[PDB]
Parts: structure tokens; C-alpha cells; sequence
DNA sequence: TGGTTGGCGCCCGAACAGGGACTG
DNA sequence: GTCCCTGTTCGGGCGCC
């Protein structure tokens, strides 16, 4: 049937007006589909006849369904929705079989033809016309409308969704402990009951959902486990994701490199130990998704790896809100982060990864600290609250880190594990000059127009260099200046420096840059034993910064 | 019942889109007890996808206390909203208490055509359902309208305290009442409760005096190095930005050449009676700085280490209308995020007492790390505009 | 088959904003 | 003013429902 629900009003944008797009040509298979479900649609109100007091139209097709024997009746509405009405997207999320609590009594089920149940505003109707082909020749081609939602139209999901949350809101009122995850047409039912006093439950449920026009049919109401649920399998203690099949190719497309980062993005919700670093830098630059794109031998090396993890057999677990919440990480090569998330002890609720590169220069503690962000972020959308922590860095390291720090940085409760690699801070630049360690006096100038350099250092005991450099900048002068100092010092040395650029980098401590430089420079930094850092102002006559901007400025600058 | 007031937003702006952030299971509980209450009372109305706008929305938790209190982040709609003195001896009394005045608004209608722009979404724990969004029907909470437009009723209601209490300086800011009295302490809060009493009938603590100014500093020490005398060079470099009497002539002199950082310099005679004017210089106040109602307050604040906060309020650069310090908690589980949090919350509270209006803070932290946390510890009534920046470890060192 | 819509995820690059230093 | 080098956001491709 049709919902009784009122329609949502709907409006174009401010002087718009509907379509005027005329049908593309269609196979014979596709056409003896579109009739027979638009001849049905019309029994049911569904659809209604128009003629030529309406004067718009939009192309229509058809695909098969997931089943693959139904037909699916699809409209390319993109110049309708360019001209509809913004809307506000209600639908914040997927939901996660993590955040499952356990329930005695579990039902799955979907509702039948849900677009096509729902009333359209009848203001807007008009808009959707189209123009199906019948018998031609014979018969003419038969003009349309849309009563319900079209699927195609921007504002069909959002209308269903809300739709969908007021016919349930009655039920949920009466039936506080029945939860109930509505998911597009789909709903997950479980309740603490017997078998039996549940299935009474669904059955008021069902009776409900069809005095507001919605029809749930039996084919597709699953009644034992396990249950195939927003691509998992729901078994009465454990779920697990259906089968991830990876792409087999020897000559892979970029494309094809998508298709394996996105499956394993998809599967590093359970399956730990997921890495797509390297295959993902394949596509820095990329243009084409048909660019066959070779694989680097650490790309094949992080392919074969995350190939003999998805050959393990692994499950997760449902939530208990009466345990805590614990998230363990594991550090992974160049910025690459995989963690678990569990409440008992090697019975993971779900796992995940965190590779993402923030800054241009950062380290260890850095993106742990991301990492950490994200878990929490992540699990007060699934769970509703913060999980205790398992970090693989000391006490003393993060004391040591949020104390020089300038940034306010801060990670929740947390408990240290012995599990290798461990992040720590690779270098320290001291508090205090010195004694002993030779002072470096660095500048760098470079000229605007001509991209012309020098960088070099001047010493309290008698020595300068200079150093020419072409294609450069101002800041990358006083970089190379920094780096030319640790070269050409022992392992104690203090730099003054006037760049507070080069300065800022310097002081947050990073192990790794997308700069060469900055890697070389932090190279020299973890091969010290005492480094101290200081700044002056520039331009102020101060020595021996004034020799060394002497030196630096001559034959680029004035 | 009450005539509505027509009200519009700015010329060529549209309402507020802002998504809903996550919120914890003990919030949405919250707010889900809190909108259906208010929504059977006709203070809000369900709304569908069908209004574009939306505005986030959280609860916070008062501190020994199981009630809640709902709040909107409606500074993205107050600025597109359209646009009294402002009490120059709330600043200047011994006590003064803040209350909380937002329940009033609730009484009065809101422009029908405007009420699409309140509009809100309530999250669900692990998106077990869409979102449930809602729109206000009466003036609400956190809207910059909302004290306009009730500013004729707030003052019948204060006038007869006003009146009987004269030496009271009652200040009303967003859903905030800022009552001052130099009464003493317990005397002033049963003035506080007295016109708490006043409040029910219709229905339905701060020491300003000891709020003081950090002024720059200048080491002191017997025996300078050339790192030393380098520090407090470029320290007074800058400071001569903000205080043109600073001269560096003589210490920068003694620097001449290419020096160890660890050498002694002994101070000349010059370059002593240098730094001795400098530091009288650095107790003036600065010159020519005066509020600009139309311009933006900026709050810069630095993390100065254990549990030491640094903050400046200014409208042009190096013009510093006020400067202080707030140190806190210095231990082992000291909590940046938390501090920092409070600390603008004070300094929220004094550009309230002092100026009457928020100004914008440029916070020393990632945009990721304080979305994340910072709403565990709000308490205040009212949001202020803030940026995020990657100090320089300069003005960290000047402020001390 | 190909040709639609919305949500979320990831990673990429384009297009911005903000602050510091530069030229004669 | 411009150049440089940060930072964030948005929209593209793919993944999932
Ligand atoms: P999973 O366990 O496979 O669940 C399938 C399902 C649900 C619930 O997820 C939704 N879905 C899957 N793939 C989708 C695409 N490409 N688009 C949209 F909008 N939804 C998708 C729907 C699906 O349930 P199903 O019963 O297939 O259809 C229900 C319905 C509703 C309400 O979703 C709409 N819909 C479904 N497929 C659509 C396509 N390809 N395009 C549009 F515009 N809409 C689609 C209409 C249905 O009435
Ligand atoms: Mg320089």
C-alpha cells in the first residue's frame, strides 16, 4: 500500500523550474521490465497518468537488484536535484555490529518496496514525470508521474529516513527495551525475552509498521542465526564480516589500486594488522584510473602481508556496557597505526588503523596522539564513551613530550605496554647553552627574483663557510644554513640561529619530514649527543650573527 | 498571547549548516530527557530534512549536581543574525555572582519566520536511527536575539531590586546575570539569594577587584652569559614593539664579535643603567590603546609549562588592552585540554565583566585534539569564536 | 551492462586562509 | 603589495550499506 503519513513539503530552488529531458533509446529486455512495473505502480496509485498539461520529463532505466532477478526502476533526476531544494541529511552514520549490545531474542527483517510507500508532496509531483515506451506503432508511450518517492531524487533518502524514525517513534515509546536499529528499510529487532513472548513482539511490530503502509514480507525476515545484517554475519555470541575477496591482477590499474585500498580499508575493522601506506603513495600524482601504476617492492611487500592476514579466520564480539572499553595500539612502519578494541582479553569488540600523514614535519609521540584522537572520537560514536588506553610509549617519554611541548597535547587514561616498536622521542635539544660545544652562527638570504642562495655558518673558534645554493628560498636557506652547521660540528655543538621558521620545526622534535632536508637534518640531530638551539633577531647587528648575515648576503641581497 | 517580534538575518546571508559532532551516551540521554520535556511544553517542535539549516548542539553537567543543562552552539547563527553602556563598575566591586537567567527567555514567542534557523539534531548511540531534529518555537538559549528581545521585560523585573539596592551593579550578558555589591561575603550572598527569590516570582563567585595585570618581566642575575644577554636582547626587541621608550644599545654592544654562549660578559656601567630603565619602562601602561566596540576582541594565550597559562587581549597588533597569567594544577596528571579550556573560560568571563563582549581566542592547539575534549569541561552558558594556531615558541618565551 | 540517489570510510590534490619575511 | 610555507576544507576516485 501507500504510507498515511503526511508528505514532507518540498520546493525548488528560487526561480528554477522542473526538468525537460527526454528519454534516451532502451533495450527490449529493459522496456518489457519499465511497463510492468509502472502498469502495477498505476493500480496502486503509485504512479498517476499525465498528459499534456505537464510539460517536464526525465530519463528513466533499470538495473538488477542485489537478488538479481527483480528489477530495480532507477531515474537520472540530475537535473532535477541540481534545481531542488537543499536538504538536511539525517542520516549521521552507519551503525557497527561492535556496538551490539547482547540481546536474548534477535530479528532481522526489511521492508517491502519502501520508496514506493511513501507518499510524495503533491506540489512537487509534477517534477518527477517520465515517459515510458509500450507497444509503439501500436500503442503509444505512456506519460507518468511520481505519487511516491523516485529513487534517483535527492530528496528521497533523507524524506524515507525521517519518514521511517515517526512511524517507528509510537512503537519505540510503547516498547522502550526493544532496540531497534533502522537502517534505510532494514531493522534489526532484539529484545530480552523468550523466543517465544519476542516473537509476539515482532508480530505487533509488523502489525504496526502496516497501519502506516509498510509491508514486511517473509522472504526477507530472517528467524535464526545467523543473521545477515549491513554486510556481517550475526551469530548469537560473535559476528563476523562476509567474505573480502581482493583483486588478482599482475598488472594492476590505478583503479585497480582503489578498489584493493578500499576492501582493505573495509577490513581492517576486524582483520588487525592491515597496512595501505605504500599502496596508497602509488597514486600520489596519478590522473588516469586506467594508469597500470607498477608496484614498489615494499607496495608488493605490504600487498603479500595483508593477503596472509585476510587468510586468517577471525570474528568479533558484542558490546557489554557493564565492562570498560580498551584500546590497545600498535605501532606500524612510517606513520602507520593499527589497534583492537576489546573488553576481555584477546576478544576483540573490532580493530582499525590510522595512517593518515598531518603535517609536514611531525614524530612518533605526534601521531600517536592523533591516533588516540581518532579511537576516541571513533568509539564515542559506536559506544557512547571514551575507552582506556593501551599505548606502546613510556611513562617518562609523554612526561618528557608535554613538557617542551608548546601545544597543549593531552592523551586520556592510559596504561604503558611493552609491545615493539615503542615510540619515543629519538632526540632532545638541550635547555642551556653548552660548555665546551663549539657556537655556530648560522644565516641563510636568498633573492627573490633571480632564486639565488647562500647559507653558511660562522664559529667562536675562527670558522665560516659558505655554502651556494640555486632554486632556493629564504626559509630554505636557513635550513640549509642549520644543516650545514651539524655537519661541520662535533658531537656537542650550540647553533644560533635568527630564523624562528627553522626554529619552530627544530624544537618540535620531528623524526619525519616530506622535506629531504628537514630528513637530513633530523638524521644529524639523532646522531648527536647535545644540541642547543637558540634564536636572535635578525638584521639587529648582534654577533656573530651580523658576520655570518654579512657573509650570506653578499652577491644576493642589496 | 505576546506579539511576536519580526526578526532577519544579515543582508546576503544564509542560516547556519553546521553538522552535529558525537556525542557521549550520558549527553544525548540528557538531551533526549531534556526536548521532551520542552517539546511538551511547545518550546520545540520535530522537524524533518525538508529545513536545510542546522546548529550542534551538546549538554554539559554542572559540577555537584544530577541535572543538566542543554546547550546550542549558536554563534554561527548570532553572527548572521542582525544586529546599552555596558557597566564600567562591574569591574571595580568585591564579589560578583553569575546566574543563570536563560529559563526566562522561554516565555516569549519567536518570529515564525525564523524559526527555521534554530534548528538542531539529537545523534543516536552507534547510529541505531537517524537523527531527530528539532526547531525552536519561544526565544531560545544562546541566541544573540534572545536578551534583545527580552530586554524591555528584564528591566520591570530588576527594577524594584535595582532600586532598593542601589550600590548593586547588575549586568545581564547572553543567558548570564552578572550581580557585583562590595557587601561583604555572606552579606552579598544573601543579596544573591535574595534576588533569586525575586526571579521565582515571575519565573520560571567573581572578585574582580583582585584581578590584576602581568606585566613583562626582566631577568636579574649577577653573572651574565653571552646566551643570557642574547635572550634578553631579542626579548627586549620585541618588547619595543609594544613599548617604543625600550633601548638596547648598550647590551647588544657588549655582544660585538663571534662569542661563546657560554662567556662570561660582565655588565658595563651603560649597559647596567640600560636595563634598570628598561625594567621602570616595562611597569608603564601601554599608550595609546583604546576599545573599539565594532572590532573583534583576539585572545592570544601560551603554554608556559607547569601548569602556567599566559594570555594577551588586543584589537591591534601590540596594542594589548590587557595582559595576566593563570597558573594552575602543577603535577603528573596535569590535563593541557582542561586547562586550556578554563583558562578561556575565565578569560571569557573577564571580557564579560570588563568589556561586555567574547572575544575570539587563537588557541595553542590542534583543531582535532580540542573538538575532541574540550566539551568535557565547558561550564560557561555561552561559546566564544575561536581559531587554532602553531605558535611560535617566541611569544612563549617573551610573557615569561 | 552501460546511465541515479543518500550516508559513512580512506587518500589524494586543488583551493583556499593566516602568518612571517622580503625590496629599495 | 608578493613569496613562502604552513594549516584546513572540499570534491574527486574507490570501498561499504
Ligand atoms: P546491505 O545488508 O546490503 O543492505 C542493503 C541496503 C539496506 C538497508 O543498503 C541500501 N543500499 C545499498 N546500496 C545502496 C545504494 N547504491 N544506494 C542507496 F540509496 N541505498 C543502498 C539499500 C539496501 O536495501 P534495499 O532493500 O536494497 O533498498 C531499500 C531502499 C530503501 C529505503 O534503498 C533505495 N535504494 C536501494 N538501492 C538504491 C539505488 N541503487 N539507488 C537509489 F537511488 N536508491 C536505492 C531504494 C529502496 O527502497
Ligand atoms: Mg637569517
Amino acid at each position: 500500500p501507500i504510507s498515511p503519513i503526511e508528505t514532507v513539503p518540498v520546493k525548488l530552488k528560487p526561480g528554477m523550474d522542473g526538468p525537460k529531458v527526454k528519454q534516451w533509446p532502451l533495450t527490449e529486455e529493459k522496456i518489457k521490465a519499465l511497463v510492468e512495473i509502472c502498469t502495477e505502480m498505476e493500480k496502486e496509485g503509485k504512479i498517476s497518468k499525465i498528459g499534456p498539461e505537464n510539460p517536464y520529463n526525465t530519463p528513466v532505466f533499470a538495473i538488477k537488484k542485489k537478488d538479481s532477478t527483480k528489477w530495480r526502476k532507477l531515474v537520472d533526476f540530475r537535473e532535477l536535484n541540481k534545481r531542488t531544494q537543499d536538504f538536511w541529511e539525517v542520516q549521521l552514520g552507519i551503525p557497527h555490529p561492535a556496538g551490539l549490545k547482547k540481546k536474548k531474542s534477535v530479528t532481522v527483517l526489511d521492508v517491502g518496496d519502501a520508496y514506493f510507500s511513501v507518499p510524495l508532496d503533491e506540489d512537487f509531483r509534477k517534477y518527477t514525470a517520465f515517459t515510458i515506451p509500450s507497444i509503439n506503432n501500436e500503442t503509444p508511450g505512456i506519460r507518468y508521474q511520481y505519487n511516491v518517492l523516485p529513487q534517483g531524487w535527492k530528496g528521497s533518502p533523507a524524506i524515507f529516513q525521517s519518514s521511517m524514525t515517526k512511524i517507528l517513534e509510537p512503537f519505540r515509546k510503547q516498547n522502550p527495551d526493544i532496540v531497534i536499529y533502522q537502517y534505510m528499510d532494514d531493522l534489526y529487532v532484539g529484545s530480552d525475552l523468550e523466543i517465544g513472548q519476542h516473537r509476539t513482539k515482532i508480530e505487533e511490530l509488523r502489525q504496526h509498521l502496516l497501519r502506516w503502509g509498510l509491508t514486511t514480507p517473509d522472504k526477507k525476515h530472517q528467524k535464526e542465526p545467523p543473521f545477515l545484517w549491513m554486510g556481517y554475519e550475526l551469530h548469537p555470541d560473535k559476528w563476523t564480516v562476509q567474505p573480502i575477496v581482493l583483486p588478482e591482477k599482475d598488472s594492476w590499474t590505478v583503479n585497480d589500486i582503489c578498489k584493493l585500498v578500499g576492501k582493505l580499508n573495509w577490513a581492517s575493522q576486524i582483520y588487525p594488522g592491515i597496512k595501505v601506506r605504500q599502496l596508497s603513495k602509488l597514486l600520489r600524482g596519478t590522473k588516469a584510473l586506467t594508469e597500470v601504476i607498477p608496484l614498489t617492492e615494499e607496495a608488493e611487500l605490504e600487498l603479500a602481508e595483508n593477503r596472509e592476514i585476510l587468510k586468517e579466520p577471525v570474528h568479533g564480539v558484542y558490546y557489554d556496557p557493564s565492562k570498560d572499553l580498551i584500546a590497545e595500539i600498535q605501532k606500524q612502519g612510517q606513520g602507520q597505526w593499527t589497534y583492537q578494541i576489546y573488553q576481555e582479553p584477546f576478544k576483540n569488540l573490532k580493530t582499525g588503523k590510522y595512517a593518515r600523514m598531518r603535517g609536514a614535519h611531525t614524530n612518533d609521540v605526534k601521531q600517536l596522539t592523533e591516533a588516540v584522537q581518532k579511537i576516541t572520537t571513533e568509539s564515542i560514536v559506536i559506544w557512547g564513551k571514551t575507552p582506556k588506553f593501551k599505548l606502546p610509549i613510556q611513562k617518562e617519554t609523554w612526561e618528557t613530550w608535554w613538557t617542551e611541548y608548546w601545544q597543549a597535547t593531552w592523551i586520556p587514561e592510559w596504561e604503558f605496554v611493552n609491545t615493539p616498536p615503542l615510540v619515543k622521542l629519538w632526540y632532545q635539544l638541550e635547555k642551556e647553552p653548552i660548555v665546551g660545544a663549539e657556537t655556530f652562527y648560522v644565516d641563510g638570504a636568498a633573492n627573490r627574483e633571480t632564486k639565488l642562495g647562500k647559507a653558511g655558518y660562522v664559529t667562536n673558534r675562527g670558522r665560516q663557510k659558505v655554502v651556494t645554493l640555486t632554486d632556493t628560498t629564504n626559509q630554505k636557506t636557513e635550513l640549509q644554513a642549520i644543516y650545514l652547521a651539524l655537519q661541520d660540528s662535533g658531537l656537542e655543538v650550540n647553533i644560533v640561529t635568527d630564523s624562528q621558521y627553522a626554529l619552530g620545526i627544530i624544537q618540535a622534535q620531528p623524526d619525519q619530514s616530506e622535506s629531504e632536508l628537514v630528513n637530513q637534518i633530523i638524521e644529524q640531530l639523532i646522531k648527536k649527543e647535545k644540541v642547543y638551539l637558540a634564536w636572535v633577531p635578525a638584521h639587529k647587528g648582534i654577533g656573530g650573527n651580523e658576520q655570518v648575515d654579512k657573509l650570506v648576503s653578499a652577491g644576493i641581497r642589496k | 498571547p505576546i506579539e511576536t517580534v519580526p526578526v532577519k538575518l544579515k543582508p546576503g546571508m544564509d542560516g547556519p549548516k553546521v553538522k552535529q559532532w558525537p556525542l557521549t551516551e550520558e549527553k544525548i540521554k540528557a538531551l533526549v530527557e531534556i526536548c521532551t520535556e520542552m517539546e511538551k511544553e511547545g518550546k520545540i517542535s520535530k522537524i524533518g530534512p525538508e529545513n536545510p539549516y542546522n546548529t550542534p548542539v551538546f549538554a554539559i553537567k554542572k559540577k555537584d549536581s544530577t541535572k543538566w543543562r542543554k546547550l546550542v552552539d549558536f554563534r554561527e547563527l548570532n553572527k548572521r543574525t542582525q544586529d546599552i553602556p555596558h557597566p564600567a563598575g562591574l569591574k571595580k566591586k568585591k564579589s560578583v555572582t553569575v546566574l543563570d537567567v536563560g529559563d526566562a527567555y522561554f516565555s516569549v514567542p519567536l518570529d515564525e519566520d525564523f524559526r527555521k534557523y534554530t534548528a538542531f539534531t539529537i545523534p543516536s548511540i552507534n547510529n541505531e536511527t537517524p537523527g531527530i531534529r528539532y526547531q525552536y518555537n519561544v526565544l531560545p538559549q544562546g541566541w544573540k536575539g534572545s536578551p534583545a528581545i527580552f530586554q524591555s521585560s528584564m528591566t520591570k523585573i530588576l527594577e524594584p531590586f535595582r532600586k532598593q539596592n542601589p550600590d548593586i551593579v547588575i549586568y545581564q550578558y547572553m543567558d548570564d546575570l552578572y550581580v557585583g555589591s562590595d557587601l561583604e561575603i555572606g552579606q552579598h550572598r544573601t543579596k544573591i539569594e535574595e534576588l533569586r527569590q525575586h526571579l521565582l516570582r515571575w519565573g520560571l563567585e567573581l572578585h574582580p577587584d583582585k584581578w590584576t595585570v602581568q606585566p613583562i618581566v626582566l631577568p636579574e642575575k649577577d653573572s651574565w652569559t653571552v646566551n643570557d644577554i642574547q635572550k634578553l636582547v631579542g626579548k627586549l626587541n620585541w618588547a619595543s614593539q609594544i613599548y617604543p621608550g625600550i633601548k638596547v644599545r648598550q647590551l647588544s654592544k657588549l655582544l660585538r664579535g663571534t662569542k661563546a654562549l657560554t662567556e662570561v660578559i660582565p655588565l658595563t656601567e651603560e649597559a647596567e643603567l640600560e636595563l634598570a630603565e628598561n625594567r621602570e619602562i616595562l611597569k608603564e601602561p601601554v599608550h595609546g590603546v583604546y576599545y573599539d566596540p565594532s572590532k573583534d576582541l583576539i585572545a592570544e594565550i601560551q603554554k608556559q609549562g607547569q601548569g602556567q597559562w599566559t594570555y594577551q587581549i588586543y584589537q591591534e597588533p601590540f596594542k594589548n588592552l590587557k595582559t595576566g597569567k593563570y597558573a594552575r594544577m602543577r603535577g603528573a596528571h596535569t590535563n593541557d585540554v582542561k586547562q586550556l579550556t578554563e583558562a578561556v573560560q575565565k578569560i571569557t568571563t573577564e571580557s564579560i565583566v570588563i568589556w561586555g563582549k567574547t572575544p575570539k581566542f587563537k588557541l595553542p592547539i590542534q583543531k582535532e585534539t580540542w573538538e575532541t575534549w574540550w566539551t568535557e569541561y565547558w561550564q560557561a552558558t555561552w561559546i566564544p569564536e575561536w581559531e587554532f594556531v602553531n605558535t611560535p615558541p617566541l611569544v612563549k618565551l617573551w610573557y615569561q
